[PDB]
């Protein structure tokens, strides 16, 4: 009732006060993380048949 | 004369190609995909295999024999070819009878169909059909029980260049009864019962909800029965007619009706493989 | 050495697991599954009761195993768990026929809500090949309301004025024409929705049921047999 | 008054929208344009698992990247062995309707749930039931082992809970959603987790505090699947409008959407790779598509299933991907 609007209204505040960063830094961090482990994942680069346990 | 040879040859090659291609495609489609491997499709697989064997074995050699008008192989190969022809012809019909019986069981007994037919019993049924088909083809031909007794038959049998069919009354009757007449009444009765089922179901639906809203059954039953009957009926009549009394049926008519019987090979994929899933399978590969 | 020993250990257990499944596959394939679903106050518990003399039930008719489900734990207008019930043999729908004037908090006639629920169920994407067995429960209260009743159906359903009794109707003996007209109007009110978008892949089997009745268990058996027979006939291109 | 309460709500939303719009410096496509695409990717089936009598809804790869579990409506849990394609365990179930399963990180416990509002765990190495958790008022959608003593579940009553196996009593409850909750995913450090509801929203929770932290409302239909980026600052969701969106925790708005004009189906599962470059998602078109995380360009198709795909998982070492479908078969792609 009046109370339920009160809870949503109080919570909406908490979310508004959070600090944020620019999109460019977030994209750069994802690019760096993807570039760091490029050789790690076998899915991108097919593995030799010697080290493949499913063959 | 030369024109006849050129024309007859073109027809034989086209028939062979059409017979082989459809059966090979059906077998490949059934074997490749795991969604089409059911109990019903095993009978179709056996029928396709038998039809492919027949169309790959007995048609080219018969065409060579009628065109060259001289059998240039040994008597052993003549007997083997006759045995293979009889085996394939008598095994390409009992499979249709089994399919009809399976449809009868599926339609008239819906609650117990799952328990009645299992993958373990279909193999036994197919093996029994093949054994009973081969028991009447190689046994009385490799052994000389079908061999005739009159003078013309003996004269051709002594020679090593003529390979014709001469048989006694007992074999000519027993083989026909085993191959054609026995598997016909069963199909007729089964399809009559199926038609009655369909008619009563349609009548029930029309009575239930007609005010808001049997051509289909007959177009299907008519096609299925008529193709087989028109393909294989006259030959299995003249087979007994020309034996019950001599000098009634000429050799040319007999051979022509026998070759008309062979044409049934190219129609089985067109009749028993018209389901939409089969069309999708045919579109998936070689398309 | 050890590799032979481990394989003889592991392979043996698979064979055992395979054998148990074959024993279970037959009993799984033998049974037929049903779903019970109805509106509130319809009569569902009572229909299940005389049959006896999440909730699951075992009942066997003529050496055939049946299995019926009644879901009541989740009560919501939006139904998303329905995706799991696309392999059942049939759906049993129970609706209160006599509650054409109650109001459910203000809301449409209770029948109108049941009609909307049936329309939503029929046109669902995942239930395109599932038949429905329809039960019109509370057959005596409807007759009591129709005979010497102050309330009239024309007040709630305007279309009743231009509706005439079907020529093929076969009413039970002793019943007045008025109750027959009301009953058949209610029946075709569902039949229209059933027929509009059926597409020939699934049908409806309306029925009339009261409190003092003991033939529902045979009706379900006959309807399931008809459903399976029709499916098999359609599969081979014979219907 | 009550009118003011609406008024107060009206601006806070406007302030949040304005802040998110101002924070948008440049689009993802601009920054990632220069890098070369990975090219076409082709994968072939390596193993095929059979033995389930009905359609499959759930699975979970083991921590050893060797064993896995699956659930079906037959009422049976089967623990396979990928290397030797032979079964190990088969657990009968009290109820035949299940929608989820999980595998403990220590490899000792297995959990499952369904239409019955009970989460049941099993003791593999003692196979008998050990505990039954009750208290929910709706069907369960997902459950993930946070540890060997506490588990987190999501149900259909618009709530989530953090249980305690030893005592069998709820510790913390999470509220704030409107529609049904369908999926969740945990952080690598098991400190935060997200959830996707049926009201087209995804929320980020705090495990210890038990209070919501952020809210995202980018979608327009039901949300069925949710994954989590390996870096720990991003996640991806899949919805019924055939659109996948990559959000970000720090920025607090979506960055890139994955869609194609020739698909109008739904999405049932979403997963990442070890490096996070490939985003795999299962559809209702009986096949799986593979995307590129930074470019939104298709790079392959995972076809071979005869029915819709309802499961997806990638091993811990990223050696293979396994898919489950309604055709009662499991496949291992490599
Ligand atoms: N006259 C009559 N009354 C019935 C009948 N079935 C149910 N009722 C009435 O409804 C009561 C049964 O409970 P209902 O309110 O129908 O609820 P339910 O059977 O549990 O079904 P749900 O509400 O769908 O769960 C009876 O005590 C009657 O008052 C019926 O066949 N005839
Ligand atoms: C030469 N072709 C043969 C000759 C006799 C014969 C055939 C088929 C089935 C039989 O039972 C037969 O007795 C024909 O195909």
């Amino acid at each position: 009732s009046i109370a339920q609007a009160r809870k949503l209204v109080e919570q909406l505040k908490m979310e508004a006060n959070i600090d944020r960063i620019k999109v460019s830094k977030a994209a750069a961090d994802l690019m760096a993380y993807c570039e760091a482990h490029a050789k790690e994942d076998p899915l991108l680069t097919p593995v030799p048949a010697s080290e493949n346990p499913f063959r | 004369d030369e024109v006849w040879v050129v024309g007859m040859g073109i027809v034989m090659s086209l028939i062979v190609l059409a017979i082989v291609f459809g059966n090979v495609l059906v077998i490949t489609a059934i074997a490749k995909f795991e969604r089409l491997q059911t109990v019903t499709n095993y009978f179709i697989t056996s029928l396709a295999c038998a039809d492919l064997v027949m169309g790959l074995a007995v048609v080219p050699f018969g065409a060579a024999h009628i065109l060259t008008k001289t059998w240039t192989f040994g008597n052993f190969w003549c007997e083997f070819w006759t045995s293979i022809d009889v085996l394939c012809v008598t095994a390409s019909i009992e499979t249709l009878c089994v399919i009809a019986v399976d449809r009868y069981f599926a339609i008239t007994s819906p609650f117990k169909y799952q328990s009645l037919l299992t993958k373990n019993k279909a193999r036994v049924i197919i093996l029994m059909v093949w054994i009973v088909s081969g028991l009447t083809s190689f046994l009385p031909i490799q052994m000389h029980w079908y061999r005739a007794t009159h003078q013309e038959a003996i004269n051709c049998y002594a020679e090593e260049t003529c390979c014709d069919f001469f048989t006694n009354q007992a074999y000519a009757i027993a083989s026909s009864i085993v191959s054609f007449y026995v598997p016909l009444v069963i199909m007729v009765f089964v399809y009559s019962r199926v038609f009655q089922e369909a008619k009563r179901q349609l009548q029930k639906i029309d009575k239930s909800e007609g005010r808001f809203h049997e051509h289909k059954a007959l177009k299907t039953l008519g096609i299925i029965m008529g193709t087989f009957t028109l393909c294989w009926l006259p030959f299995f009549i003249v087979n007994i007619v020309h034996v019950i009394q001599d000098n009634l049926i000429r050799k040319e008519v007999y051979i022509l009706l026998n070759w008309i019987g062979y044409v049934n090979s190219g129609f089985n994929p067109l009749i028993y493989c018209r389901s939409p899933d089969f069309r999708i399978a045919f579109q998936e590969l070689l398309c | 050495e050890d590799q032979r020993n481990e394989e003889k250990a592991q392979r043996e257990a698979n064979k055992k697991i395979e054998k148990q499944l074959q024993k279970d596959k037959q009993v799984y394939r033998a049974t037929h599954r049903l779903l019970l679903l109805g509106a509130g106050e319809s009569g569902k518990s009572t229909i299940v009761k005389q049959m006896r003399i999440i909730f699951e039930t075992k009942f066997q008719v003529d050496k055939v195993n049946f299995h019926m489900f009644d879901v009541g734990g989740q009560r919501d207008e939006r139904r998303k768990w329905i995706q799991c019930f696309n392999d059942v043999t049939a759906i049993i729908f129970v609706v209160a026929s006599s509650s054409y004037n109650m109001v459910i908090d203000n809301q449409t006639n209770r029948l109108q809500e049941a009609l909307n629920l049936f329309k939503s169920i029929w046109n669902n994407r995942w239930l395109r090949t599932i038949s429905v067995i329809l039960f019109l429960n509370k057959q005596d209260l409807l007759a009591e309301k129709v005979l010497a009743g102050k309330s009239k159906i024309e007040d709630y359903f305007p279309e009743f004025a231009r509706y005439t009794t079907p020529e093929d109707a076969t009413p039970e003996p002793g019943e007045d024409p008025r109750v027959t007209r009301a009953k058949y109007f209610i029946r075709d009110e569902f039949l229209r929705i059933s027929t509009a978008s059926g597409d020939g892949r699934h049908y409806c089997y309306p029925h009339f049921t009261c409190a003092v009745d003991t033939e529902n268990i045979r009706r379900v058996f006959n309807d399931c047999r008809d459903i399976i027979q029709r499916m098999h006939l359609r599969q081979y291109e014979l219907l | 008054e009550l009118d003011q309460l609406r008024q107060e709500a009206e601006q806070l939303k406007n302030q949040i929208r304005d802040a998110r719009k101002a924070c948008a410096d440049a689009t993802l496509s601009q920054i990632t344009n220069n890098i070369d695409p990975v090219g076409r990717i082709q994968m072939r089936t390596r193993r095929t698992l059979r033995g389930h009598l009905a359609k499959i809804y759930a699975m979970h790869w083991g921590t050893d990247s060797r064993l896995l579990v699956s659930a079906s409506q037959d009422g049976k849990l089967i623990i396979w062995d990928s290397y030797t394609t032979n079964k190990v365990h088969a657990i009968p179930l009290r109820s035949s309707w299940v929608m989820t399963c999980a595998y403990a990180p220590s490899g000792n416990y297995v959990a499952c749930g369904g239409l019955d509002n009970i989460c049941s765990i099993y003791n593999l190495k003692t196979v008998r039931v050990s505990r039954e958790l009750a208290g929910h008022t709706g069907y369960l959608s997902c459950c993930r082992f946070l540890d060997d003593n506490q588990i987190v579940t999501s149900s259909g009553d618009t709530t989530c809970a953090l249980w305690d196996i030893e005592t069998g009593q709820q510790t913390t409850t999470f509220t704030g959603h409107t529609g049904d909750v369908m999926s969740l995913s945990l952080a690598p450090d098991t400190r935060l987790f997200v959830s996707g509801a049926c009201d087209a929203s995804a929320k980020l929770w705090d495990v210890r505090e038990g209070m919501c932290r952020q809210t995202f409302t980018g979608h327009e239909s039901d949300i069925n699947a949710i994954c989590f980026f390996p870096n720990g600052n991003a996640f991806a969701t899949g919805s019924d409008d055939a659109t996948c969106r990559l959000f970000d925790l720090r920025a607090d708005q979506e960055l890139m959407t994955y869609s194609h004009d020739n698909i109008i189906c739904g999405i049932t599962s979403v997963s990442f790779s070890k490096s996070g470059r490939l985003l795999l998602a299962g559809y209702d078109d009986f096949n799986c598509n593979v995307w590129d995380a930074l470019k939104a360009d298709r790079a392959g198709v995972l076809a071979g299933h005869d029915n819709r795909v309802s499961c997806l998982g990638v091993t811990d070492d990223g050696m293979a991907v396994a898919t489950g479908s309604w055709d009662s078969f499991l496949k291992i792609w490599n």
